[PDB]
C-alpha cells in the first residue's frame, strides 16, 4: 500500500 | 519504485506495486482502482493468474456488476494484462487517446477509429459495448494497428511505433494465450 508523490511535469 | 506513472509518465499521487518497480495513478492502472488499497497490492502485470493474491477495488468487482455478462474471471485478467502491457509501453502514447477531431484527413480515411481509451472502457462490464470474449479484445487491438498502418506514411515515427508495438503485442498474446489461435 506504499504511495509516493512526484512533482507533476501525427 | 519508479518516479512517474507507468502509463501516463506523469507525477502526482502514485500507487506502488509490491512486486515490480512500476507505480500507477489509480485511474491509469488497468482496471482503474476506486480507492487506494489498504494493504498488500500487486499490479495487473505481476498478479498471478491461477491464485489471485488480491481482488481489486474496481468497477467490475462491485456487487451489482459481477453478475453481468462479460469476460470470464480468467479471460478478464489475461486481457487486462495484455491491455496494460500496451499502455505501459513507451511506443503506445499516440494510441492512448483518439486522434484530434481537427484531423480532417484522418477521419475521412479511417472509418472505424480505435484507441486504447475505448479498449479500456469496453473491459468494463457496465459499458454498453462491453467485451464478452478475448477475441473481441484482440480484434480491437489489431484494428487499432491496422488503422495506424492505413493512415500514416510508412516511414513516419507513428507508423514505425505502430508496427513495433504490434510486434510486441503479438508476442505477449502468445505468452498469455499459448494455446489459443486468434486467426
Ligand atoms: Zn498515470
Ligand atoms: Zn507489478
Amino acid at each position: 500500500a506504499r504511495t509516493k508523490q512526484t512533482a507533476r511535469k501525427k | 519504485n519508479e518516479d512517474f506513472c507507468a502509463v501516463c509518465i506523469n507525477g502526482g499521487e502514485l500507487l506502488c506495486c509490491d512486486r515490480c518497480p512500476k507505480v500507477y495513478h489509480l485511474s491509469c492502472h488497468v482496471p482503474a482502482l476506486l480507492s487506494f488499497p489498504g494493504g498488500e497490492w500487486v499490479c495487473t502485470l505481476c498478479r498471478s493468474l491461477t491464485q489471485p493474491e488480491m481482488e481489486y477495488d474496481c468497477e467490475n468487482a462491485r456487487y451489482g456488476v459481477r453478475v453481468l455478462p462479460g469476460l470470464s474471471m480468467y479471460d478478464q485478467k489475461k486481457c487486462e494484462k495484455l491491455v496494460l502491457s500496451l499502455c505501459c509501453n513507451s511506443l503506445s502514447l499516440p494510441f492512448h487517446e483518439p486522434v484530434s477531431p481537427l484531423a480532417r484527413h484522418y477521419y475521412q480515411i479511417i472509418k472505424r477509429p480505435m484507441d486504447l481509451s475505448i479498449i479500456r472502457r469496453k473491459l468494463q462490464k457496465k459499458d454498453p459495448a462491453h467485451y464478452t470474449t478475448p477475441e473481441e479484445v484482440v480484434s480491437d487491438v489489431r484494428l487499432m494497428f491496422w488503422n495506424c498502418a492505413k493512415f500514416n506514411y510508412p516511414d513516419s515515427e507513428v507508423a514505425e511505433a505502430g508496427r513495433c508495438l504490434e510486434v510486441f503485442f503479438e508476442g505477449w498474446l502468445k505468452e498469455i494465450y499459448p494455446d489459443k489461435c486468434f486467426a
